[PDB]
C-alpha cells in the first residue's frame, strides 16, 4: 500500500497523459465515472468491516481512486495535488498499517471487536494512533489536506459534477474513520480475552517519529516539495498543447 | 486505578500528583517564556500597520514599521 | 385447579404495573403536593376491583391496563444519574479486576 | 412511519405561514421613499 | 498475551470472510446489482457529458465527441 | 506581541500534554489558566491599539501552498471586528479555565481537559485571526474536532462517543459545505484571501454550469457557504448535535456549546461582509433560517426538564436572531448581540455548573426545590444571566434583544414579515422556559432527596471569580459597547464590515418606528413570565399535568421530542446509509458477480477442462 | 463515600416502616416480612420500596424489586450496593 | 449546621450572601438611574434633542 | 392528603419544609430592600 499502488499512477503520469493527449481528453469522463463511484462504493462499503486489515485498505483504495481525479484533470493544481496526496497516502497508509501489525503482533486476533477500551493501558499507541488515523481525516495541517485539496481545486477548474462526489468522499471518509478510531481506543476494556498486552518498546515508538516529522512537514510547510515540481508538472500538462 | 499505576501515561496517569511539581511547574514558566521571546523578536520584526495610530498606543516601542504602505505602487 | 403458577403472572405483573405507574406518575407530578392526590387516585384505580376470582376476568383486566399504560411513558422518565441510564453512569468506573502489563518485549534473543 | 409526517406536517405550517406572508404583501405598503444619496447615489464611489 | 478468542465470534467472521458461498442470482437482488452496476455509472456518464457540453455551449465553442 | 496571542495556549498545551506528569493534576491546570490569561491580556492591548486606535495591523509568517496564484500564506488579520471576537473568546476561555480548576479538581484527568482547552483556544484562534478561507478553515475544522475531543472526554460513556460522533458528522456536512464554498471563490476570483475578493467581488456577474443548471456565481458561493456554516452556526439544516452534545463536562458546554464556535459562522459570515451583500438572494434564505431555528429552538425547549439539555434549546434560538440579524445586513447588530450573548449565556451555564457540582449531579428539574436561600450568590448569577437573556430593560440584553426585532419591522419583503412574527413569537417561548427554569428550581416547595441536600458546600473561591466577572460584565458591556458599536455611523468598521446604502436601515429605524411596537417585547415577556408562575406556582394541578387521553399528550411528546426529528433524521439517512453500505456493495458487488465470473468462481474452467485433452 | 456501616443504617430504614400507620409501630422488627406478620396488601408493599428509593437515592432494578418483600432483604439490598 | 428531622444543612458562607445582595442592589440601583435617565428616550415620551 | 397514599407520602417528608427553606417566596429579589432605598436616597440627595 505504499508503493505499488503508486506504479499505476506514476505510469498514468509518464506513458499516459503526454503520449496521448486528445485521446486523454476523450476518455475524461469515464475516468470521473469510474473513479467517482469507486470513491462512494469503497466508502459505503469500508463501514461495515470487521476484519482489522481491510477497514484501512479500502480507505487505500478510495485514496488512490481520489488521486486519479485530479491527475487525469490536466491542470497545475490537479497533478500537483495528485503527487501531493500521492506522497501523503504513502505516508498515512504505511502508518497505519505499522499500527495493525503491532496490534495484530501483541494479541493475534485480526479482528476489530476484540479489541476495546485499551486507552487506560497503552496511552503512547493512542496518542500515535489518533494522530495517524487524524491525518487520515485530511485535516489542514496534516499531510493529506493540502494535496486533497488540490485535487479538488484542480478538478472543478475543468469539471463541477464529478468531483463534488469526490468530497462527499471525505464526508463519510472522516465518519467512518473516527467511528473506527472509536471501536478501539475509547469505551470500557473487556478483560475477558486481554489478560495480559504491553505498549510500545523502544523501536515501534522510534520508528513512527520520522512518520510524525514528515507528516508535519507535509502539513505546514509543503512550499519546499511544490518548488521542485512546478516546472515538471506545468511542462506535463503543456505538452503537445500548442495553440 | 490498580493496574493504571504500571502505565507511563505520557500526559499523566490517573492521580499523579508527583512529589515536587511546584519546581517543574516554575522551569515550565521559565521555558515558556524564553521560547515566547523569538516569537516576540519575531512579531516586532514583521508587522506593517500601514495607517499611523490616532493616540500613541503602546506599540512602536518594539515596531519600527508605522505607515510605510502608503505607497502601493511599488509592490511585489 | 389449584395451582399458583397460573395465579402467579397477575400477582407480579399488577405489582410491577403499579410501581412503574407511581414512577411514571412521579415523573408527571413536579411538585410533590399534586402528586399526593395523584398517588391516592392512582392506588384507589388498582384497588377498584381487588375481588377478581375468574380465569377470565383477569387476563384482559391486565392486558387492558397494560395497554392503556402504553400510551402514557413521560418521554423522559427520571433516572438517577448513576444508574443504567443516567448522567452518570460509567462517568469514572472502577478499573477491571484483574490484567497485567508486562514491560520487556520484542528484545533480542 | 407516524414521526414523519410531523415533519412534512411541521415544515407545512412554515410554509403555509410563508404563503400567508407572500399573500399580506409587505413589500409595497413602505410608509417611505427610497433613500437619496447626494453624487448621483454615490455612483464615483460604487 | 494471546486472546483467549471465544469460540462464538470466528465463526461469524468467517461467515463474513465466506460469503461467497450464498448468491443464487436472485430476481430482487438481481434488479438490485443490475440498477447499481449499470444504471448509476450511466447515469453519472450522462451528468458528466451534459455538464461538459453545457460549459462548451456557453463558451460557442464546438462539442468533442467525447467517445 | 501580536504573534504572541494566538501561540501562548498552544505552546502551554503542548507542554502541558507532552510533559504532563511533571506538573501533575494542577500545575498544568494553573500554568494553562496563566497563559491564557496573559493571552487574554495581550488581546486587551491589541483592542486599544487597534479599535480605540483605529489602525489594522497586518502581519505575513511564510506562504503555506505557494502553487499557481493559490498563495495562502500564514499571514495574519487584525482588524475591528477581529479584536472585538478576541476580547471575547480569550477572555472567556481565560475565565473558563479559572473555574476548571476547582470544578475539575476531583476528576482524575484534570491535565487533559486543560490542553484539550488549550489547543481547541489556539485554534479558534488562528480561525478568528486567519486572513484567508484555507487559514480559516484550518482553525474552522481544528475547532470541531476540538469539540469532537472534549465531547469525547469521557470515552468510557457509550452515550457520549455517539454524540461525539454524531456531532461529527453533521460538522462534517459543514466541511463539505464550506470546502465547496471556499474553492468556489477561487474558481472566480483565482484568490482565496480576504482583501482581493472584498476589493473585487462586484465585478463578476456571469453564471456558471454548476453541474445541474445555471446559477449565478455570486449567489452559488454564498449559498454553498450557507450549507458550510449550518453545521457551526446550528442552523434549520444540521442543528441536532447541541442538545445531545451536553453529556460532555459543563465547561466546555459553558465555554464552547454557548459563546463563539456556535457563532463561529456568524464571525465568518460577518467577515466576508461583502460578499453575502451583492447576492440579494442569498439573504432571503438567511433571514429565512435564522427565523426557522429562532422559532424551532423557542418551541421545543419550553417541555425540556433537564439542566444542561434546556438551556442549549434556549442557545440555538440566540443563534437563530444572531442569524437573522446578519440576513439584514446589519451585522453590527448581530456582533453585538454575539458579545451581549457570550457574557451572560456563558454565566448561566457557568451558575448551572456550580449548582449541579454542589448538587451531586442531579440534572432534572422535576427533583430540586426551594434552597434559594442556600445558594444566593449563583441565584443571583443566573438572575443576571436570565433577565439579559429576557433583554430586560436598561439592561445589556435590552440594547440587542429589542433592536433586531425593530429592525426587522421596519424591512418590508415577504419573508421579513414572516421573519418579524417568528422573532416575536419566540419571545414568548423563551421567557417563559427562561422563567420554568428559575420557578422549578429554588422557588418551589422542595423536592429533592436528604442525601443532596446535607451536602450544601457553596461553590469555592476558584469558580465563584469568574462568576462575578461575567455577572459585572453582563450588566454594563451592553450599555458601555451600544454607543460604541452601533452608534448610527461611528467609526468602528472601517474595514470589518461593508454596509450597503440601499440594504442600511439602521436611521429610518429608530425614528419611523411606532412606540407601541419598541415595547411589545416586555410586554410578551411579561406574558411569558406571568404564565409560567401560574403553571409553575399557582395554576398546576392541570396546566402543568394534565390526564388527557389523546391529541393532547401527543402533543406533549411532539414538543419533548424535539418534533422528532431526531428520530426522523436518523431512520431516514443515517440508518439507511448504514444498511445499504452493506447491503448492496458487500452481497452484490466486490467479492461476488466480478468473483464468480472472474478469478476463481466459474472462469476456472480448466479443472473441469484437465479430463478431456489426454484422452 | 464514607461507607455507613450497618448500624448507621438500621434507623433510616425502620424509619419508613414505623411511619406506616396502617399496621401498629409497635411490633416492628428489623426481620419481618410483610405479607404474614404484618398482615399488608400485595399492593402496599412497593409503596413502601419506593418510598426507601425516595429515602436513600438509589435505582433498584425493576427485576428484583418485586422480591423484596421482607424488611431483612431491603437494607441488605441498600447496603450491598458499593456507591449507597 | 442543624438538622429538622434527618437533614441537615451548612450554614452559607457569609461572604458569599453579602455579595449577593449589595450586588443585586447595585444592579437594582443601576436599572433604576438609567430609567430615570433616558426612559423617555425608548418610550418615546421625549426625544433626544433632535427635532 | 386522605387515600391510604397521599398521607404516607407526607409524613415521612415533613423535614421538606425546613423552615428556613419552606417559602423562599419573601427572597424572589434580594437586593430590592437594600437597591430601591440607595436609589431613592440618591434621587432625595442629589436634589
Ligand atoms: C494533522 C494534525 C494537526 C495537529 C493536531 C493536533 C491535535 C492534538 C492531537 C493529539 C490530541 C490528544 C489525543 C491523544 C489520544 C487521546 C487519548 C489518550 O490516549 O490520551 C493520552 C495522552 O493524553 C494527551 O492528550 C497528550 C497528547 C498531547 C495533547 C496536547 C497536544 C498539543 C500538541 C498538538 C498541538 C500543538 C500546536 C499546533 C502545532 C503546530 C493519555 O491520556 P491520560 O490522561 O494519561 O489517560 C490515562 C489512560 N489511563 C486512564 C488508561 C491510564
Ligand atoms: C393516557 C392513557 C389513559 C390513562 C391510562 C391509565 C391506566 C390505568 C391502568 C389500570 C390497570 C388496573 O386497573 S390494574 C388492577 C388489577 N387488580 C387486580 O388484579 C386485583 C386482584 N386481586 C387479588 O389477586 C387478591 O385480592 C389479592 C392477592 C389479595 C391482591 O393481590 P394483587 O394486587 O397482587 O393481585
Amino acid at each position: 500500500a505504499g508503493i505499488l499502488l503508486k506504479f499505476g499512477t506514476y505510469g498514468f503520469l509518464r506513458f499516459s497523459i503526454p503520449m496521448f493527449p486528445e485521446a486523454t481528453l476523450c476518455f475524461t469522463p469515464f475516468i470521473y465515472t469510474l473513479s467517482a463511484i469507486a470513491i462512494i462504493y469503497t466508502s459505503l462499503t469500508t463501514l461495515r468491516q470487521i476484519d482489522l486489515k481491510k477497514i484501512i485498505a479500502y480507505s487505500s483504495v478510495a485514496h488512490m481512486n481520489l488521486v486519479t481525479i485530479g491527475m487525469f484533470s490536466l491542470n497545475i493544481q490537479g497533478i500537483g495535488g495528485s503527487i501531493l496526496l500521492m506522497l501523503s497516502h504513502g505516508l498515512v497508509s504505511s502508518a497505519l498499517f505499522l499500527c495493525v501489525g503491532v496490534l495484530y503482533d501483541r494479541h493475534k486476533t485480526r479482528l476489530v471487536r476484540y479489541y476495546g477500551g485499551l486507552v487506560s493501558t497503552m496511552p503512547n499507541f493512542s496518542t500515535i494512533f489518533f494522530f495517524f488515523t487524524l491525518a487520515n481525516m485530511s485535516l489542514p495541517g496534516t499531510s493529506s489536506f493540502i494535496g486533497e485539496f488540490l485535487i479538488l481545486v484542480g478538478a472543478f477548474q475543468r469539471n463541477s459534477l464529478v468531483a463534488t462526489l469526490a468530497a462527499l468522499g471525505m464526508i463519510l471518509g472522516a465518519a467512518y474513520s473516527l467511528w473506527l478510531y472509536n471501536r478501539v481506543v475509547s469505551g470500557n476494556l473487556k478483560p475477558d480475552f486481554l489478560h495480559k498486552f504491553s505498549d510500545l518498546n523502544g523501536r515501534e515508538v522510534f520508528i513512527f517519529i520520522p512518520f510524525l516529522v514528515g507528516l508535519v512537514w507535509m502539513g505546514v510547510y509543503p512550499k519546499v516539495f511544490l518548488d521542485c515540481m512546478h516546472t515538471s508538472v506545468s511542462n506535463l500538462v503543456q505538452h503537445g498543447k500548442f495553440h | 486505578g490498580d493496574f493504571r499505576a504500571k502505565v507511563w501515561s505520557m500526559t499523566g496517569g490517573p492521580n499523579c500528583r508527583p512529589k515536587h511539581w511546584r519546581r517543574n511547574t516554575a522551569i515550565a514558566m521559565f521555558g515558556v517564556f524564553l521560547v515566547c521571546i523569538p516569537i516576540a523578536k519575531l512579531s516586532a520584526k514583521l508587522e506593517q500597520r500601514p495607517h499611523m495610530p490616532v493616540r500613541p498606543i503602546p506599540s512602536q516601542i518594539w515596531c519600527k514599521n508605522f505607515g510605510t504602505k502608503d505607497d502601493y505602487e511599488k509592490e511585489h | 385447579a389449584a395451582y399458583f403458577a397460573r395465579r402467579a403472572a397477575q400477582k407480579e405483573r399488577v405489582r410491577i404495573l403499579y410501581r412503574r405507574a407511581l414512577k411514571d406518575t412521579l415523573n408527571w407530578a413536579v411538585h410533590r403536593h399534586i402528586f399526593y392526590r395523584d398517588a391516592s387516585d392512582l392506588r384507589e384505580k388498582f384497588n377498584v376491583n381487588q375481588d377478581v376470582e375468574d380465569v377470565d376476568r383477569i387476563d384482559k383486566l391486565i392486558a387492558h391496563g397494560e395497554a392503556e399504560y402504553n400510551k402514557w411513558r413521560h418521554p423522559d422518565p427520571y433516572i438517577v444519574p448513576w444508574a443504567p441510564g443516567g448522567s452518570k453512569f460509567c462517568r469514572n468506573p472502577t478499573p477491571p479486576a484483574g490484567i497485567e502489563i508486562v514491560y520487556n518485549y520484542g528484545l533480542e534473543d | 412511519y407516524e414521526a414523519l409526517a410531523w415533519l412534512s406536517g411541521g415544515l407545512g405550517f412554515f410554509v403555509g405561514l410563508g404563503l400567508l406572508a407572500v399573500l399580506n404583501d409587505k413589500a409595497s405598503k413602505v410608509p417611505f421613499t427610497p433613500r437619496v444619496y447626494p453624487y448621483d447615489n454615490l455612483r464615483v464611489e460604487l | 498475551m494471546e486472546t483467549n478468542k471465544n469460540k462464538f465470534i470466528e465463526d461469524w467472521g468467517s461467515a463474513r470472510e465466506n460469503l461467497e458461498h450464498n448468491f443464487r442470482w436472485t430476481r430482487r437482488n438481481f434488479a438490485l446489482i443490475g440498477i447499481f452496476g449499470i444504471a448509476l455509472p450511466i447515469i453519472v456518464y450522462k451528468g458528466i457529458v451534459k455538464d461538459f457540453h453545457m460549459q462548451d455551449e456557453d463558451a460557442g465553442r464546438p462539442h468533442r465527441k467525447f467517445l | 506581541m501580536y504573534l504572541l496571542i494566538v501561540f501562548l495556549p498552544l505552546l502551554g498545551s503542548s507542554v502541558a500534554g507532552f510533559f504532563g506528569r511533571f506538573l501533575g493534576s494542577e500545575g498544568s491546570a494553573i500554568m494553562t489558566t496563566t497563559c491564557v490569561s496573559f493571552s487574554s491580556i495581550l488581546s486587551l492591548i491589541a483592542f486599544y491599539e487597534v479599535a480605540l486606535g483605529a489602525s489594522a495591523c497586518y502581519l505575513r509568517i511564510a506562504p503555506w501552498i505557494s502553487s499557481e496564484m493559490f498563495d495562502a500564506s500564514w499571514g495574519f488579520l487584525f482588524d475591528s471586528l477581529t479584536v472585538v471576537m478576541l476580547i471575547v473568546v480569550t477572555f472567556i476561555s481565560s475565565l473558563v479555565h479559572l473555574y476548571s480548576i476547582s470544578y475539575m479538581s476531583e476528576d482524575p484527568h484534570s491535565p487533559r481537559f486543560m490542553c484539550y482547552l488549550s489547543i481547541f483556544t489556539f485554534f479558534m484562534l488562528m480561525l478568528v485571526t486567519g486572513d484567508n478561507f484555507l487559514q480559516l478553515f484550518l482553525g474552522w475544522e481544528g475547532v470541531g474536532l476540538a469539540s469532537y475531543l472534549l465531547i469525547h472526554f469521557w470515552f468510557t460513556r457509550l452515550q457520549a462517543d455517539k454524540a461525539a460522533i454524531k456531532a461529527m458528522l453533521v460538522n462534517r456536512v459543514g466541511d463539505f459545505g464550506l470546502a465547496l464554498g471556499i474553492l468556489g471563490c477561487f474558481t472566480l476570483f483565482q484568490t482565496v484571501d480576504f482583501s482581493t475578493i472584498f476589493a473585487c467581488a462586484s465585478v463578476p456577474r456571469n453564471s456558471w454550469i454548476f453541474c445541474n443548471m445555471r446559477l449565478n456565481a455570486i449567489s452559488l458561493i454564498c449559498i454553498l457557504l450557507f450549507i458550510g456554516a449550518v453545521g457551526k452556526s446550528a442552523q434549520i439544516g444540521l442543528h441536532t448535535w447541541l442538545p445531545d452534545a451536553m453529556e460532555g463536562p459543563t465547561p466546555v458546554s459553558a465555554l464552547i456549546h454557548a459563546a463563539t464556535m456556535v457563532t463561529a459562522g456568524v464571525f465568518m459570515i460577518a467577515r466576508c461582509s461583502p460578499l453575502f451583500e451583492y447576492s440579494p438572494t442569498a439573504l432571503i434564505v438567511i433571514t429565512f433560517a435564522g427565523a426557522m431555528t429562532s422559532f424551532l429552538a423557542a418551541t421545543t425547549g419550553i417541555l425540556q426538564n433537564d439542566l444542561k439539555r434546556v438551556i442549549a434549546y434556549s442557545t440555538c434560538s440566540q443563534l437563530g436572531y444572531m442569524i437573522f440579524a446578519c440576513g439584514i445586513s446589519n451585522y453590527s447588530v448581530s456582533v453585538f448581540h454575539l458579545m451581549n450573548h457570550a457574557f451572560f449565556k456563558a454565566l448561566l451555564f457557568l451558575s448551572a455548573g456550580s449548582v449541579i457540582h454542589a448538587m451531586s449531579d442531579e440534572q432534572d428539574m422535576r427533583k430540586m426545590g426551594g434552597l434559594a436561600s442556600s445558594f444566593p450568590l449563583t441565584y443571583a448569577m443566573m438572575l443576571i444571566g436570565s433577565l439579559s437573556l429576557i433583554g430586560f430593560p436598561f439592561l445589556t440584553g435590552f440594547y440587542s434583544k429589542d433592536v433586531i426585532l425593530e429592525l426587522a419591522y421596519t424591512k418590508y419583503t415577504i419573508s421579513g414579515n414572516f421573519a418579524f412574527w417568528l422573532g416575536s413569537v419566540s419571545v414568548l417561548f423563551t421567557s417563559y422556559y427562561s422563567f420554568r427554569l428559575l420557578f422549578l428550581t429554588f422557588l418551589v416547595p422542595t423536592n429533592s432527596f436528604g442525601r443532596d441536600i446535607s451536602r450544601c458546600h457553596d461553590a469555592p473561591i476558584p469558580m465563584a471569580i469568574p462568576l462575578i466577572l461575567l455577572a459585572l460584565g453582563s450588566l454594563f458591556v451592553g450599555y458601555l459597547a451600544k454607543d460604541m458599536m452601533i452608534g448610527l455611523g461611528t467609526n468602528f468598521w472601517a474595514n470589518s464590515l461593508l454596509v450597503l446604502p440601499k440594504n442600511e436601515i439602521l436611521a429610518e429605524s429608530e425614528f419611523a418606528a411606532p412606540t407601541i411596537i419598541k415595547l411589545i417585547p416586555i410586554l410578551f415577556s411579561t406574558l411569558g413570565a406571568f404564565v409560567a408562575y401560574n403553571v409553575n406556582l399557582v395554576a398546576d394541578q392541570f396546566q402543568r399535568a394534565f390526564q388527557t387521553s389523546t391529541f393532547c399528550n401527543r402533543l406533549y411528546s411532539f414538543f419533548n421530542k424535539r418534533w422528532f426529528f431526531d428520530q426522523v433524521l436518523n431512520d431516514f439517512l443515517v440508518r439507511s446509509f448504514l444498511r445499504f453500505g452493506y447491503e448492496v456493495s458487500f452481497e452484490a458487488l466486490d467479492k461476488g458477480a466480478i468473483e464468480i465470473l472472474g478469478p476463481y468462481g466459474i472462469s476456472y474452467t480448466f479443472r473441469r477442462l484437465a479430463e478431456r485433452i489426454s484422452q | 463515600d464514607d461507607h455507613l456501616s450497618r448500624e448507621a443504617v438500621v434507623d433510616r430504614v425502620l424509619d419508613v416502616v414505623k411511619s406506616f400507620p396502617k399496621v401498629d409501630p409497635s411490633k416492628v422488627t428489623p426481620e419481618v416480612h410483610f405479607q404474614n406478620d404484618l398482615g399488608l396488601d400485595s399492593l402496599d408493599t412497593v409503596e413502601i420500596v419506593m418510598a426507601i428509593e425516595e429515602e436513600f437515592k438509589l435505582e433498584i432494578p425493576d427485576k428484583e424489586a418485586d422480591k423484596i418483600d421482607s424488611c431483612s432483604l431491603a437494607i441488605e439490598y441498600v447496603y450491598n450496593h458499593p456507591m449507597s | 449546621g442543624i438538622t429538622y428531622k434527618g437533614v441537615t444543612v451548612h450554614t452559607p458562607k457569609t461572604w458569599h450572601t453579602v455579595t449577593g445582595k449589595g450586588l443585586c442592589a447595585v444592579m437594582w440601583f443601576w436599572i433604576l438611574y438609567r430609567a430615570k435617565q433616558d426612559g423617555p428616550v425608548v418610550m418615546g415620551w421625549r426625544h433626544p434633542w433632535d427635532g | 392528603p386522605l387515600g391510604t397514599t397521599g398521607e404516607f407520602f407526607r409524613r415521612r417528608d415533613e423535614w421538606r419544609k425546613h423552615p428556613m427553606l419552606s417559602n423562599q417566596m419573601r427572597h424572589a429579589l434580594p437586593g430590592i430592600g437594600i437597591g430601591v432605598g440607595a436609589f431613592c436616597v440618591y434621587l432625595v440627595g442629589e436634589q
